[PDB]
């Protein structure tokens, strides 16, 4: 009768981390930062909006150029655009029609995607004297493919709807590592600045930070009532939001190691498909199958702006690394670019 | 070798056609069943076009063709309206350039009626036998026909306007339309049967690819009442006038200034229906309706 | 089975020690570093249309 | 301002392949295959010749692409609206199954996961096309075994006929959008090799009673 007494040492455990959760719980960021009255009202209008897809839009990415992002749809495509002359730059056809994530390998040079046929498909761009062709296929993931974002330019982490997380290397082709631990399909994941830890949100309504170089979890965030569909790491690397299908976004610290915030509206009920920050960090953007985005002032949480230019759910959003503009994609088969 | 000098008196003179010296009981009853008929028409088609560019469901080209309709049927409407306060006693005071207006608008607002029929058809028809499931659809070919349709309207309501009139012929001049010519009535009469027939045969088509291709698998109930009851409207409203002006244009010392103003109300009244037959069977359409 | 709640238990037992701060000071941190860097960003403050790409 | 303009070209060129790639993706059929993992549609695949497979055939002129995703083993909330716009759902389910047991009965089992996605708000004017298998085991099952070891209010004889069209309706009946959508059931044939016909003809129906709400003809 081993098992539940284990399960009781880890109540109490958990007992006393609430209790060490509540006593460093000194105040809150509504009382501290409340000396700064609201930035006030903030208003983008759409300044470009790419056609080309005969589908659903299920992904987006930017690259660090802050020029070109990629995008994939319904349809079978991958579609690598620019954003300044609007002209598609590549358009690669795949094997699978069902994919759901994309990667821009901040390098510049390669791609990456996947979905329901539970591979990670990188394709190289480089393109000598001949179309792009695909590069790699890594398998080994028993669940589609839901997010994927390239650590480097031979080492990529994915999160696949097994509940569980994988560093791959992209030349030899296996999972260097993997990191298990949730108890949900793995929904979304986010890297932090130095790219020594990432932030992982999946269906179990929960979030857990990894250390790429252990493997291990470090802290694991609660709070959601439901499936956290996106996550987005602050710009300082400190803290991280969180975007659930409970209609909320939710701002968590890491040295706090608990919930800071709140951005709710009873307004809105609808669930969240993607979220984002501003350079600055001020402004927190959330994507929302209500067809429109909503903006957010971080350290007071109170709406400042709306985008409005979607006719079906917006599935993707996301922000360059100038915080010169923000780009959305919905299922209506078209982006658009803000500011 | 034309008399472009003398006015309506002459020409009403000319054929066995009066003048209606002042008001009568035929005269107000003639003005009150038009007005009556226009209201409706009016009214009716106001309601159908809010209703489409009220709803976004109705954004597509078969419901742009229903739009182009009620668009042509509330332009018959209103010439029909303007064809009252003229008529009767205050005919004898219009003219010749105003005769031809008041007839080529009549003309070319029963044409463009007539041809978005057909077009509508044809569409159905187009639609029909496409072996896809969404087939995302274009604006090119509904306008394209849309401008065809408006087009031969205007010209087959112009053409009379300006050469095609009897002031030319006194031997051959129309007996219900003084100044216009047989010629041009009999080129409006086999225009309007051959649409009529064209319509019977590509809904006669349809259904009976329907019927094949769905045997092995009730739509053929509700298809037969849809085409049958589409195509009736259209002949027991359009057959009477058509007979008319071919037994002026055939038959001569045919009593025909007898039957003319009621068969006109029968054609304006195919208007007042088209509304309500090509819109009664979507439930969402009527649900707009408020 | 047992195995499975063994190294659940293990791993969260890393997170109960771990190095908490006052919620204060994780404030005024996120604070600062957001006010110092509110001149940077473009979606902060609207810029004109000659300094963005996207206006013309 | 030399070769600025010269992608621009080429940029055009990928838009009109795109465009014939849509026209041709929009002339093939869409099926997605589903069952309870031992419903027979191997049989059903093999009659029309891990992650997701893909079966292309054609047949009169027409041509079907079915969807396999037997191999998932996830939460299908997540997924399942990826297949919003299918042609049609063909569901297989195993008439032998009716009694044996995986606790719960495996039938028991199909009619939920039946009812999830006829229901399902992603499927709302999706056809779904029912394949009952293993007809013969079935028939030969029944001869000792009573139909009450699923349904117990079923009342009658324990044959083939009338036994297959209590499951038939009882399948059926889980159907609420009774308006919006049809049920093509049919027993698979083994010899008569004619399941592909029942395909087309279903597709058919399909497609042409579509096409007439397409217009105002219903
Ligand atoms: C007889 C029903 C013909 C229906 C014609 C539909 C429109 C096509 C017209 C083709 C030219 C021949 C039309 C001959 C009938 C005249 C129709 C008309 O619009 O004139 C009204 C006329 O009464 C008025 O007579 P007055 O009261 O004496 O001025």
């Amino acid at each position: 009768s081993e098992l539940d007494q284990l399960r009781q040492e880890a109540e109490q455990l958990k007992n006393q981390i609430r209790d060490a959760r509540k006593a460093c719980a000194d105040a809150t960021l509504s009382q501290i930062t409340n000396n700064i009255d609201p930035v006030g009202r903030i208003q983008m209008r759409t300044r470009r909006t790419l056609r080309g897809h005969l589908a659903k839009i299920y992904a987006m990415h930017w690259g660090t150029d802050s020029r070109l992002l990629v995008s994939a749809s319904q349809d079978g495509k991958l579609i690598i655009w620019d954003s300044y002359t609007t002209n598609k730059v590549h358009a690669i056809p795949l094997r699978s029609s069902w994919v759901m994530t994309c990667a821009y390998a901040p390098s510049g040079n390669y791609v990456a995607c996947g979905g329901l046929d539970n591979i990670c498909s990188i394709y190289n761009l480089k393109t000598r004297e001949g179309n792009v062709r695909v590069s790699r296929e890594l398998a080994g993931h028993t669940g589609y493919l839901s997010c994927c974002r390239f650590l480097d330019d031979n080492q990529i982490v994915t999160s696949s709807g097994d509940t569980t997380c994988a560093l791959w290397d992209i030349e030899t082709g296996q999972q260097t590592t993997t990191f298990t631990g949730h108890t949900g399909d793995v929904m979304s994941l986010s890297l932090a600045p130095d790219t020594r830890l990432f932030v992982s949100g999946a269906c179990d309504a929960s979030a857990k930070l990894w250390d790429v170089r252990e493997g291990m979890c470090r802290q694991t965030f609660t709070g959601h009532e439901s499936d956290i569909n996106a996550i987005c790491f602050f710009p300082n690397g400190n803290a991280f939001a969180t975007g659930s299908d409970d209609a909320t976004c939710r701002l968590f610290d890491l040295r706090a190691d608990q919930e800071l915030m709140t951005y709710s509206h009873d307004n809105i009920i609808c669930g969240i498909t993607s979220v984002s920050f501003s350079k600055s960090g001020r402004l927190l953007l959330a994507g929302y199958d209500d067809f429109n985005c909503n903006v957010w002032d971080a350290l007071k949480a109170d709406r400042a702006g709306v985008l409005a230019g979607h006719d079906n759910r917006v599935s993707c959003l996301g922000v360059t690394d100038d915080g010169m503009a923000v780009a959305t994609g919905s299922w209506d088969s078209f982006l658009k670019i803000w500011n | 070798q034309c008399f472009y000098n003398e006015s309506i008196a002459f020409f009403y003179n000319r054929s066995g056609k009066h003048l209606a010296t002042e008001w009568n009981t035929v005269s107000k009853l003639v003005m009150g069943l038009g007005i009556t008929v226009c209201i409706f028409i009016m009214l009716a088609n106001l309601l159908v076009m809010v209703a489409i560019y009220v709803n976004r469901r109705f954004h597509f080209p078969i419901y742009y063709l229903m739009a182009n309709l009620a668009a042509a049927d509330f332009f018959a409407g209103l010439a029909y309206f303007y064809l009252m306060f003229n008529t009767g006693p205050n005919t004898r005071r219009l003219t010749v350039s105003t005769w031809l207006l008041r007839q080529g608008l009549i003309d070319t607002s029963l044409t463009a009626s007539v041809a978005n029929l057909l077009a509508i058809a044809i569409e159905r028809h187009i639609t029909v036998f496409r072996m896809q499931l969404h087939t995302r659809m274009s604006n090119r070919r509904v306008v394209v026909v849309i401008v065809v349709i408006w087009t031969m309207a205007i010209v087959m309501g112009a053409i009379p306007s300006v050469g095609w009139n009897c002031i030319c012929d006194i031997e051959n001049c129309s007996n219900m339309a003084p100044l216009y010519s047989d010629s041009y009535l009999v080129f409006w009469a086999i225009f309007n049967l051959v649409t009529f027939v064209v319509m019977v045969v590509l809904y006669a088509h349809i259904f009976g690819y329907v019927r094949q291709r769905t045997m092995r698998m009730d739509t053929m109930m509700s298809l037969l009442k849809t085409v049958v009851i589409v195509l009736g409207a259209f002949i027991i409203c359009w057959t009477p006038g058509l007979v008319l002006l071919l037994l002026d244009v055939c038959c001569p010392q045919c009593d025909v200034l007898a039957y003319e103003k009621f068969f006109l109300l029968l054609a304006e009244f195919n208007s007042a229906m088209n509304p309500i037959i090509y819109s009664y069977r979507d439930k969402e359409m009527s649900a707009t309706f408020r | 089975s047992i195995a499975q709640a063994r190294k659940l238990v293990e791993q969260l037992k890393m997170e109960a020690n771990i190095d908490r701060i006052k919620v204060s000071k994780a404030a005024a941190d996120l604070m600062a570093y957001c006010e110092a860097h509110a001149k940077e960003d473009p979606l902060l403050t609207p810029v004109p249309a000659s300094e963005n790409p996207f206006r013309e | 301002s030399a070769e600025d303009k010269a992608a621009v070209e080429r940029s055009k060129m990928i838009d009109r392949n795109l465009r014939e790639d849509g026209e041709k993706a929009a002339r093939e059929v869409k099926l997605l295959l589903l069952g309870a993992g031992e419903s027979g549609k191997s049989t059903i695949v093999k009659q029309m010749k891990t992650g997701i497979v893909e079966t292309h055939f054609t047949f009169k002129d027409l041509h079907f692409k079915m969807f396999d995703v037997g191999a998932q083993r996830s939460e299908r909330k997540k997924w399942i609206h990826c297949f919003e716009g299918v042609t049609a759902i063909i569901f297989c389910v195993a008439l032998s199954d009716y009694d044996l047991v995986l606790e719960m009965n495996r039938m028991h089992e199909s009619m939920k996961l039946f009812d999830s996605i006829c229901n399902n708000k992603w499927f709302t004017d999706t056809s779904i096309i029912l394949f009952l298998n293993k007809k013969d085991l079935f028939e030969e099952k029944i001869k000792k075994s009573p139909l009450t070891i699923c349904y117990p209010e079923y009342a009658g004889s324990n044959t083939y006929e009338e036994a297959a069209a209590y499951i038939q309706c009882q399948f059926e009946d889980l159907n609420k959008r009774k308006d919006t959508k049809e049920i093509y059931t049919h027993f698979t044939c083994a010899t008569d090799t004619k399941n592909v016909q029942f395909v087309f003809d279903a597709v058919t129906d399909v497609i042409i009673k579509n096409n007439l709400k397409d217009c105002g003809l219903f």
